[PDB]
Parts: C-alpha cells; structure tokens; sequence
RNA sequence: CCCAUGAACGAGGAAUUCCCAGUAAGUGCGGGUCAUAAGCUUGCGUUGAUUAAGUCCCUGCCCUUUGUACACACCGCCCGU
RNA sequence: CGCAAGACGGACCAGAGCGAAAGCAUUUGCCAAGAAUGUUUUCAUUAAUCAAGAACGAAAGUCGGAGGUUCGAAGACGAUCAGAUACCGUCGUAGUUCCGACCAUAAACGAUGCCGACCGGCGAUGCGGCGGCGUUAUUCCCAUGACCCGCCGGGCAGCUUCCGGGAAACCAAAGUCUUUGGGUUCCGGGGGGAGUAUGGUUGCAAAGCUGAAACUUAAAGGAAUUGACGGAAGGGCACCACC
C-alpha cells in the first residue's frame, strides 16, 4: 500500500536526482528525498558572547554567524528527532513548525 | 530465503552445471 | 635545550600607501645565523588583513592579502597580493529563492600584473513583489556575465595595480555592474568576490618605494 | 625576546582553533601565519582517548597557549576556526566554544572572529559506503 | 567574582539520568537589572534570593 | 538469673527485599493457634528517625501516534545444505 | 608559501526545467536538434496503434589502450561478541575515471501502454502570446528589461470526491462499466515446482531472450479493523521501580 503519494521525495516530471551524502552516516541519499537543514547560528554561544565580546578590541563588533546546510537520510533524521512520525492525517501537514 | 540470495544460488548451481557439461 | 624564541628578532609590517592605516601588525623570524638569513624568511609570507584594519571607514567583510617584497630597517614592506569576502558575508549573501551570477576574467594590469578577478551579483526582489523567487533567465544570465567581465575588464586593464586596488576598496566595480545590470535584471548584491595575482612583474625596488608612498 | 614596543598597544596574533571531533587544537602563530608562538592539543592535556575533544581539554589547552603567548609579549589574538571540513563534517567540535572562551577569559583580546573549515567546491567520496556507516 | 543578589522568577525543573540537578531564573535587583538562567541544588524556595558569586556560569539546558 | 569460662569482639561474594514521619529500625506486650504451649502471624503501644518532595536510567503501568508477515498474540512468527 | 595529479562541479538547487527513456547543473565558443507559443503561410488525409525488424538503454560486469586522486567488492589486520572470516576501525586489489568494442539487465516505478472526446472548483508555477492602473533602469521625445493585475495555449504538480468509480487504500482519473462496444498494442488465469529443466537463439565470458512438465498443495495473497507486541516516538505515573 502506498504510503505517501510523492513516495517520501519531492520528484516530479524527471528520472534522476543526484545523490548527496547523509551528514551523520555518508548514507547515498537523493537530493530531492534528503531532509535538508540550514542552520545559522552564532560562532559565539550564548553563554560565551559576554565573556567574548568585554575582551573584543573593537567596540561594535557584531559577532559572526555559522552557515552549514545539514543533509539526512532518512533513518539518521528520525533517529535525531529533527523529524518524527506523524498520524496518517498529520502526515500530510506540509507546513514547516512555526517554531 | 531473500529472492536475490535465492536466485545467486541458482545463477551458481548453473554455473557448476555448465562447467560439469561439455 | 635551547629556547628557540631567545634567537627571534620582531618586525612591523607595513601597508602599501592605499590605505589609511600604515602599521598593521608585528612578525618574528630567526635572526640570520650562518646560511639562513632574517630577510628571505621574510619575502613570501601573506597577511590576510580586514579592510577595517587598513581603512578605518570602511567594511570589515572585505580581506586583503599583503605579501613582503623586501624588508629594510627592520620593517617589512607589503604589496597587494589578493582580495577576498570573509566567509560569513559570503554565505549570507547565498540565500535559497534567487539566482546567483558569478564572473571571472583574467586581465592584465598596465604595470604587468596579472589578475583574476571574481565578480558575484546576486538577483533583487522588487518591493512589491508578490512572487516567492526572482529568478533570471539563462540570457538575462549571460548577459548579466558579459556586462561583469566587460566591467572588469574596463576598470583593470587601463590602470595600473595601485588604482585598481583603489577601486577595490570601495568596490567601485561592483557598484558598476550593479547599475549596469539594472536594466537586465536587477542585482541584489554585487561584489568583486576574489582577485588572485597569477603572475607579476620582476621585482623593482624604486616600484616599491613609490609603492609606499 | 618580545615586542616591547609601543606598551599601550596590542600585539595581534592569529589563533586557528581546529575543533574535531576527535580533539581540539589552540594554535596561535604569526599574523601572516608562518611563524608559530605555540600549539597545545586537548590531547596533552587529558590521558583518555574520549576527553580529547571534551570541552574541559579545549580550556586547559586554551590557558596554556594564552599563558604562553602573554610570556611572550602577543597580547591579542584574530580567531580563525575551522571545523574538519572537506567531504566530512562542517561542524565544529566540541572544544571550539570553550577554547575560545578560555581563551577570551584568560586576558586575551580578541580580533576578527573567522570561519575557515575547508569547503569544497565539490569533493571526492566520503569514507562511508552507499549504504552509509551502520553504527 | 562579586557578591550579586538576585530574585528566583521560575523554576524549571531537574536534570540527569534519575534527576539530580535543579533549574531556577535568577534576576538581578542592582547591575542593569537582566535576566540570566543558572541550575541550582537544595531547596531554593518559591522566589527566594539566590548570590551570585560569578555573573557567569550559566545553565546548559537540554 | 547468678561464677565474669573470652567468640573475624567496632558498615559485609556474585545477587538483591522493604521503606518517605510518629516511615524505617530498636523494643517489649496482647490476641490466634493453645495445655499460661511462639522462633509465626495479627494487632498494640514505647524510643525514635539519616535521606528524598525527584526521574523515567533499570523493572513495570497508563490516557496517544506509528510499524507489524504477530492473533496459541514476541515464550510470536519465521529462514537456511 | 607554492608545485603536480586525477576525481567532482557544493551552497544557488526548487514536489522547478529539458529529454523517448536511461538521464541531464562551472564559464565561453562551435555544430546539429527540439517542444510550446504566434501565424487570415503551405500541402491537403498524408493519420492512430503496431507482428516482423531497428535505434538508444543506470549501475555492475567482460576484452584491449591510457590514467589511477578519492572511495573501494576480494583480501590483510584490529576490535565489545558465546561464536565474524558481519555490522565498527586502519589499510587495501579489481573496479570507481577517460578512449574504443561488448553486455541489454534494474523497485529501468507513476509498481498506472499509446492516440482521441466529455466530465467540478481554486490558488500557484515554467514557457510563449495578448491586454491593462501604477512602481523602477540607460541623457528630457518611446519601445524594452524587473515588478504589479488579468486572459489564452501547452507543461511539471498541489484537489475534495455524496461528479463518479473502487475491496478498500485511494484515483479528476484508477471517472464517463450489468444504463456493459471510440481505435489499437502488450499482457494475467489459485499457491508452489520455477523463470527451473530442456531445445533453440545471442554473447569472449558473465549471462540475456523464448521457456515446460512430472509432482505438491487449501489456501497463498490484497485492503482495512481491533488487540497484542516493538532494543519505535510523544506525554504522564509507581519505593511490589529507580535515584
């Protein structure tokens, strides 16, 4: 019985998707298929920004940011609970988490 | 048995098959 | 044994005279001792130092690579060896619904500097768009590139290597093609990405001199 | 031996923090990165394989070069971290964030903060197989 | 490392395989009032006073 | 019950059972059984309490979603010369 | 700081585009091709589907010649395990790359032949065309490019379905079906034996295509429903649990 009716990928009206590598275990996953992150996040932690920012030479320095584009299969995305298992009718819920 | 497993046994039992038949 | 910092004479480095800020920094080298001597250790090394560090009004996104061509009176003296976006602006500017136009030429200064300068223009939403992706046609692309390579082209082969680096610190290339490609598409955020010195002339040291003002 | 020069200035420099996920490295050198002022692992600190990349390695590690690198007259320093990088991960480790926090607390001065992990434009396969590693 | 005093807002909850730590909200009354998180253990009661010793150790959460 | 005849004479293999305030533990007493037969149990007082006001890690339970080729229901079902 | 090798072409990159499918992503140039749109152009049934034949056909594999970075079947070690010579780790050979010649197979999938009609609605999106307030860019006279609001045509998709249909899952097609006939190709007939044996045929080989029977069996199977279980997730609880 089919599951999803995009078979858990996000191909239409081509053959082939090239593959990436899974970030946590260099799985071989479609790019389409692959549950992608993009996190931007400051070099600097939270609790390090104070202590960072006293011993800055320059004043005003505005600290930078992280920009890594993260790639999962499918079992290592569910195993770190970036995405879980959703009721049959939930499933369909295309709407990113309001977070 | 796993269908594959299955047929590379076959495919196999061939192979000596026709090596045994000249 | 024998501390090895005891044998370390210190050095300033010195910007070239297109930029504000001369001293940007201090470095160590070995005093001479037999074959070894303190002034070739000191004749290659780059320092990739921030714009802001060199201009003291100006953006902090933009690196420049300074490279000792001689060193006298215990000062080492610098030339531009190449241009370059800090890794965080670069990635900030990539964003996910738009089309990224990237240029490259190698163009000859008219003192015999070779450089490959790196354009990146990036496509602008209007302000009253209601479509989610601003997305340039493969000809608006094109055209989009050949006005940046013409661009470079114009700014870097008629002037020598100290306007062109003066024209770098403001970007003002990438000013240009941004009100150039206008009409084409309009750009979003244009820069001259990299510039990397494959060749240059033989070393002159009057050039050099003049260089530092 | 040192810089005396100009006491009421900085002496800028250059602090590349490698922060694997295996141990961490505090590496401070010259400006144009040539000349070395000293470079301590999380590993010479911690007698265990696991603890090489641990924080509390990354902050002793970090103390150890600002003491040294304040013994020898460099007073602040640029940060250029970097994560492993290439075809594996773009994450930095776990001793980044304390390194550099020990680094800042320990009366350093810090410069322009860096990411420099190496990127490929596109690179060679990964060390796992198709099917990935399944452990 | 100043003596600060500051007032419990909330209380988190515990941490830990069985549950060993305690979380509160601590904010201060006289350093450009701010709120800062900090973990804590014993009783520390419904809005008590908890003293710095450090503006800096924080809570790592999760 | 007394002669004081001197027993590793002061926090315990692997495995663990019970327990949160008048808990635990110490301590005696009364009922049942009975011939005032208790080392048992059922109650009762008396001395009196270190630790914890938490968690889902182990063992389990419940209010959901999900998977299943199980329904004698995972001690299931099932593959291989 | 450079130098050299091969490999690859991140981010941009999308339920977006192109191609018959396989497949296709750095710039520029050349070469030939192509759909759609526009057309008050031309020919005037030239068409649809297709035995026989034919072109292309992922990966792996084979034979020559280069190349041989990375990864890596085989293999060699190191590892918690009762027992790996499995999963994990360090190496590593053929391969992985390119040029010829083969091979013709994939869950080659939308598990849905193609051509043609009719049958709801809506918002988008790609391309072409048409119309229209206004906003932005090249000297102040206009097109045009980027937006904006629409209409038409083809396309990749997002849809209830009590139109309708299905065993249902679900499908605007998997509808217009006992109110059963638009055209046409391929193809199935309970489960095993078995895609096996044999014959033929192709291939250097590996193997490919066509392809039984004796015998054996009362079910195998599809969708869904409740429970049970999960070394599955979320939220709670218990000193017959732990801390």
């Amino acid at each position: 019985t089919k599951k999803r009716r995009n078979n858990g990928r996000a191909k239409k009206g081509r053959g082939h998707v090239q593959p990436i590598r899974c970030t946590n275990c260099a799985r071989c996953v479609p790019k389409d298929k692959a549950i992608k992150k993009f996190v931007i996040r400051n070099i600097v932690e939270a609790a390090a920004v104070r202590d960072i920012s006293e011993a800055s030479v320059f004043d005003a320095y505005v600290l930078p940011k992280l920009y890594v584009k993260l790639h999962y299969c499918v079992s290592c995305v569910i195993h770190s609970k970036v995405v879980r298992n959703r009721s049959r009718e939930a499933r369909k819920d295309r709407t990113p988490p309001p977070r | 048995m796993r269908a594959k497993w299955r047929k590379k046994r076959m495919r196999r039992l061939k192979r000596k098959r026709r090596k045994m038949r000249q | 044994v024998v501390d090895p910092f005891s044998k370390k004479d210190w050095y300033d480095v010195k910007a070239p005279a297109m930029f504000n800020i001369r001293n940007i920094g201090k470095t160590l080298v070995t005093r001479t001792q037999g074959t070894k001597i303190a002034s070739d250790g000191l004749k290659g090394r780059v320092f990739e130092v921030s714009l802001a560090d060199l201009q003291n009004d100006e953006v902090a996104f933009r690196k420049f690579k300074l490279i000792t061509e001689d060193v006298q009176g215990k000062n080492c003296l610098t030339n531009f060896h190449g241009m370059d976006l800090t890794r965080d602006k670069m990635c900030s500017m990539v964003k996910k619904w738009q089309t990224m136009i990237e240029a490259h030429v190698d163009v000859k200064t008219t003192d015999g500097y070779l450089l490959r300068l790196f354009c990146v223009g990036f496509t602008k939403k209007r302000n009253n768009q209601i479509r989610k992706t601003s997305y340039a046609q493969h000809q608006q692309v094109r055209q989009i590139r050949k006005k940046m390579m013409e661009i470079m082209t114009r700014e870097v082969q008629t002037n020598d290597l100290k306007e062109v680096v003066n024209k770098l610190i403001p970007d003002s290339i990438g000013k240009d093609i941004e009100k150039a490609c206008q009409s084409i598409y309009p750009l979003h955020d244009v820069f001259v990405r990299k510039v990397k010195m494959l060749k240059k002339p033989k070393f002159e040291l009057g050039k050099l001199m003049e260089l530092h003002g | 031996l040192g810089p005396q020069v100009a006491e009421g200035e900085n002496v800028f420099g250059v602090c590349h923090i490698f922060a694997s996920f295996n141990d961490t490295f505090v590496h401070v050198t010259d400006l144009s990165g040539k000349e070395t002022i000293c470079r301590v692992t999380g590993g010479m600190k911690v007698k265990a394989d696991r603890d090489e990349s641990s924080p509390y390695a990354a902050m002793l590690a970090a103390q150890d070069v600002a003491q040294r690198c304040k013994e020898l007259g460099i007073t602040a320093l640029h940060i250029k971290l970097r994560a492993t990088g290439g075809n594996r991960t773009k994450t930095p480790g776990p001793g980044a964030q304390s390194a550099l926090r020990a680094l800042a607390r320990s009366g350093m001065k810090i410069g322009r903060i860096e990411d420099v992990t190496p990127i490929p434009s596109d690179s060679t396969r990964r060390k796992g197989g198709r099917r990935g590693r399944r452990l | 490392q100043p003596i600060k005093l500051a007032r419990v807002t909330k209380v988190l909850g515990r941490t830990g395989s069985q549950g060993q730590c305690t979380q509160v909200r601590v904010e201060f009354m006289d350093d450009t009032s701010r709120s800062i998180i900090r973990n804590v253990k014993g009783p520390v009661r419904e809005g008590d006073v908890l003293t710095l010793l450090e503006s800096e150790r924080e809570a790592r959460r999760l």
